[PDB]
């Protein structure tokens, strides 16, 4: 009818992914994942979106540290601890304990917590800045009635990941990665009488603002990567076969630097 | 920053302030008669 | 009369599932349903709804972890606790103690408390972005007197789930679904003379903008599937019947990694 | 199709560093890298983006801290500790010590803490200021039908950057570096009639305002590179071969003083 | 390309100082450089800037105290206690305790600490105010054609420095010095035909807006000369060579008073 | 070049002081400089600029307190204790006593603490009041194309200042003083064919408005002399020579009341 | 020059007080002075200026308490305690123990302490209203070419004063005044030809707001003498000659009860 | 001159009351003044005044509890105690302590302290609401040149005042009192031309909008007549002459209910 | 609420956007000649 | 993000500002007489 | 409120809306010619 | 209040507004010919 | 600050009080005839 | 206070409300012919 709510258009399919993605899955196996540790790659951004897009809505999301993770999960080389929302899981394991210390609970479900797991180094990070329109553009020229046109904008998102060492508290490395999202804008328009009385008018239009979550979850794939190297390269998590030295990969990566 | 899209032409696209010159823009091209 | 205030339009059906919901229904039972604890899928996107909606509305619902628990009471896999409100509940087994620690309670409605059932796992999540905009588009062409149009936006909202190991904290997997919102309009309109001063103008109109619930409940039941796929490939909640891992549906899910 | 999220521009390079960087990074190596101690280099600017940037979007990032970090690590001469985020580091000692003060962790991956190594120095900062249009311009001529223009604009950004000695809590050093923002604009349009009712209008557009952040950046190496020459000069951190007193680029930014 | 962000345009220079800052660099050396302590030169003057600017963007920078800390360092009078992010300094003495309280530190790498050196002053202060367009003006001529304007603005910033001897409490000196920041605009047009269907129309503009923030710098500057005026006058840091009491530049600040 | 900030404009003086300062500063000298101690002069008149300014731009500064000790020093008469940001003093003792309660600090730089020297009034008081445009105005007459106008608003700003004796608690003397800002402005413009087709239009322009912190200052400076004269009037601080009763300042202010 | 700030316009003298105020100025003298105890004559009237003043700029000032205790101190009838800013004497009273409480303060410059001089009633308050346009009005004719017009506006206050009587905590006497701030407006403007194209065009205005703060203070006047009559009347602060009874002004202020 | 601030218009006298006031005072006197107790008549309304006035002016005043309290101490009825500002009183009755708990005060000077006293009700209360616009109108005709018109609003104000009995802590009477303030503008305009070119215009205006405080005045006086009524009619302070019980006033309002 | 009154007329009244009705409503009413 | 939808014409559907276009694009397009 | 006082005239006096009427209230009494 | 002064032309003085009186303003005091 | 870059024809550049002075800024430029 | 510098020219300027004045700014100023 009319009163039944939309129905639903494309399929809720994985994220996409950028080639930086398809680019760190497939990295060389360490000898040992490693247990890494991060805590809040926070919005040091301070940007917010323009007009008219409400005051608050800050510029790229506080979705950081949910997309870290991801990231360090999908190389095969950290397992990452949750360390985010650590006071949830504090509440269940007291919940645990408080269900399970009087011995009653069915022996079937126990839960036998051992203890927090606890990492080697710890990757803290930001988003060192998110600024708008770092070059505009656009041409435009409309002959007799025919006219077409063209904007884009480029809003650069710079990320800062450091790896520090958690046990003498110093920093190991520390990498900057910029992306530039990309937001562009395509019309062409037809505006000329035809006949004596009959005026066509007529109007395509186009735009793709790259999201923002995308860019990030790249820079921050990339970020990943970058770090990868810079430990590979002097001491830590050493690979599994030093062959793969010069994978395609990490000489991708470490000529960029 | 976003491109939140939008017609030139005030009919089937909002903005009217467009109307006199776009209409102007046309009767000024209009090489036709009878 | 005219100060009746009005009838009711529609029947308040159950909210309208998309196909993930009958793709998610349908999977294979486990061998037995995990006890799973959901504390807070909280409003990582950072992002407010522009003009005119006003400056304070979030552009997706703070709604995650009460449509997360629905996901997984679903699909016949997880039973989830509460952990949400959980002070509510505890304020409500304080006052069932208070109520018949004298033992005076009518034998027939004392509600023997056993403890707080807890669960082995734990799935933590956000809503990673919430973009508006990321392509829109239009066409419209307007011959003499009659026209038509069209215009339609994508917001692109993606979701993170991770299902965090409780026992020792550690993730052991994290999935990342995206879903594009559509927001469409169709109009028609006929503007032109017909007669020496009969001037027919008519209009038709329409628009659809997916609500952003049910594009979000439909991401989320996507992560559920996601979560539950990564579960059965390594060595989690190992299914009923090992006949049914080639399923049909889990094998849709599983290439779409 | 049309209902497919945007696909990505740009590859996610390396944060580009102007010529200060790769005049940073080829400094003379001293005797030993200084530990040193960055805890907040805030944003004491209080400005804000004017119109028609929302009102909270801060003027310059409040990266810095994150990308003094980085300066630091990357000319060879200081090993930045965390000291910034120091409570989330605290909590995963914290963790450590509850996940091994059992001795129970399996002798491979347990984490020998052996106490926050501290720093001998620490590099407090500000941005003490980002002053908008500083100098403004432009100029724009239009002949018959064609004409093309230009705006340009200056934004200051200081940055102040003090080495205090954390043995006897006095400065050592305290450096002031700016940086001018160039925002610029050209466009040409082209609004003639080139025949009877032959309107040809066409128009090209481009713009160019470097981001705050990279500036931000740039600022930032530059003290960095005045404080090592301020300290190189009296008494600490002398060079490892004194020879390279006369350095090509410690004579540069000796003489910019 | 099109994609890469804009390169970077001037070189990050040090903060261009006024005369009163060559002015302030050499001043007769005294028998000591004092120990001097400055907190927070707070913000008093209670002002934002105007339209288009955001409501919160504050008029004058919250700078100083790290503009203040820089001017006593540049003459060789004061050696600045840092007193100012104290709790970061604090903070980083715990550590360094706690990390050498077991003596297990590598007998290089131990840092000495003595004891906060206090101060035998203190230098308190303000900016007392910032008022905008104290003065306007502007005239602009037009003749046929050709025309061309000017406007100016000035806005006065004052800013008080209070040299409180901490032993007794009591404010031995206090100065007010004034600063007239000068913003002014140049335009110059040309809008006549000059054939019979020829067109010509140009415009040339250009503006400076003083920075605020060298105008407080260079207040702040002589605001110290005069403290150290106010000083080596009645009883306080004599000179080094009473000779120098009838300085070249102690007798211009001398008069001024 | 075009990238360099914009150059000094104006000598940072002294703020320019009022005829009341030059009137305040040849007071005659009493017996003995009176310790005195002013803590806030708060901003109670609870006004705002208008528009354009930001909302929260407060109208008078939040400056007094630190107007008022130096209009006290100035005058021979006070000795201001500090009482304002006396916690920073606090501090500062308490880092003198733990820098030299080990009896170890160089027997020169040793800092002889004797007490808070305490003070026997207190010169409390407010801003009771700034009105805007309690008197506009301005004539505009125009005739055959030359032009020319005038506008003048008064804001009123009125002080209040209590001596209260610290050791009774009672008030001795409350001194109310007023004072009116003076806003101008003046132009003058010719808008006069002055051939056929020779349009010449010009236009002068000027606009003083007198900044709020200099009358503000004048008012606290009448202020302080209003109190000289009703303490030297019935019981409190007697002249030094009591022959100057009737001296030619303290004569002026004293039929002014 | 252009660049010096502006010229002080008037004399900042004292207050300019209303009728009312040489009306409370003569009283006739009690039989002693009586102590009295202001605390917060607080901002009762919730009311904030219209467009185009700022939001937050309060209609009536926050000045009472510093307006009233001047009233009470004029009248030579009451001697104001201080209880405003009550913890900064507090404070000073604690620094002038600690500074003399080991007696090696100099024996001239000692404040001997007596304690809090309490008072025996308490004048409380507010501003119980402050209605914008409580009456408008205005008449305007214009002839060929020439008009003059006005406007007039009332704005009313009221202050409400309570004499309670601390012994018993009940109110003595409660006393409502108010005040119609008149605002108005004049203008005459004459544009009408004169000759065939010499167009004279004219115009003066003028335009005066009572001030607000100086409405108040007469209000607080008058309420000052009422409470003075209401307590002369039944049963306290007797006058010293009775036959001063009735008074030319202790009439006045007595029939208009 | 020009610079002189304004003259006052009016002469502050008392608050002018209705005609329930004079309908108030003359009430019979009771056997015995009763103790009352206000504490606070809050501002339930929850009503900001419209455009253009600013966002945060409280369309009725936080007035009441110093309106209420004039009002019982009117009617010679109730005898308030303060317990407003209670705070304050209890500061000055703990000052008086500290002043003579050593006896050393001036055997005439010293404040003998009962103990609070205590009432025997309370009349708490409310402003229940206050509407705008409730019934607008306003009736225009213009003829030829010649124009009239008139609006009028009215604003309904409610107020709910409840004696509540302390002893028992049970409410005894609760009134609810209307008012309905009248705003009306009344406007005369003559635009026609009378000769052939000269255009006389004219208009006089005029504006009466009735202050809310006035009205919540009168709301608030009728109240406490209504207290006294319902009080009178059962159980409590029964009046001194019971044959006034039949009195022209409280025949009045015991008939309006 | 209050009602802030305000002239009808622009000239010594403000509210410019007035002045293109009321002049016209005169010279539609004007009934004089030479 | 939503769209608000809303008539083109100025007559039912609300923006005013259109009218002046709407009708002269109809005038400009009438090809009838009589 | 305050009476934040503004010229009338759009000349020297600031609000240009008013200049329309101003000046055609003086072309509308111009009696003179020659 | 602050007076932030500003021309009243609109050329080399931005309120754009003002430019249909002033011209309009010498165009009607123009006695010049030839 | 940021300089949002925007077309100045008010075909495909949106601000639409520019057509009224663009198309009669070519009008009064035609050197053309026939 | 900062004195955003901005074009006079609706064109390559952007204010267009001053697109009117201007170009009739050199209408009444065109002295030539053919």
């Amino acid at each position: 009818c009319l009163t039944a709510p939309p129905k639903e258009a494309a399929r809720p399919t994985l994220m996409p992914r950028a080639q930086s993605y398809k680019d760190l899955t497939h990295l060389p196996a360490p000898t040992g994942k490693i247990f890494v540790s991060v805590y809040n790659i926070q919005d040091e951004t301070g940007q917010f979106k323009p007009y008219p897009a409400s005051n608050f809505s800050t510029a790229v999301p506080q979705s950081a540290t949910a997309m870290l993770v991801t990231a360090l999960k999908d190389s095969r080389w950290f397992i990452p601890l949750e360390r985010q929302g650590l006071q949830n899981l504090l509440n269940e394991r007291k919940i645990i304990r408080a269900a399970q210390e009087n011995g009653t609970v069915a022996i079937n479900n126990r839960i036998p917590l051992q203890s927090l797991t606890a990492a080697n180094i710890m990757v803290e990070g930001s988003i060192i800045g998110y600024e708008s329109n770092v070059k505009s553009g656009g041409v435009g020229a409309r002959y007799f009635g025919i006219g077409a046109d063209t904007q884009y904008q480029l809003d650069q998102i710079a990320v800062n990941l450091r790896v520090v060492n958690v046990s003498t508290g110093e920093i190991l490395s520390s990498v900057n990665t910029s992306k530039t999202i990309l937001s562009y804008e395509v019309q062409a328009g037809v505006f000329r009488f035809i006949d004596y009385q009959r005026l066509l008018e007529g109007e395509v239009g186009y735009t793709s603002n790259e999201p923002v979550m995308l860019c990030l979850m790249s820079a921050i794939e990339t970020g990943v990567i970058f770090l990868i190297n810079d430990g590979i390269d002097r001491g830590l998590w050493d690979l599994q076969n030093k062959a793969e030295r010069q994978n395609d990969i990490l000489v991708k990566y470490r000529h960029m630097s | 920053g976003t491109m939140t899209f939008q017609f030139r032409n005030p009919n089937f696209g909002g903005n009217p302030n467009n109307g006199a010159f776009l209409l102007n823009s046309a009767q000024a091209q209009n090489s036709y008669k009878d």
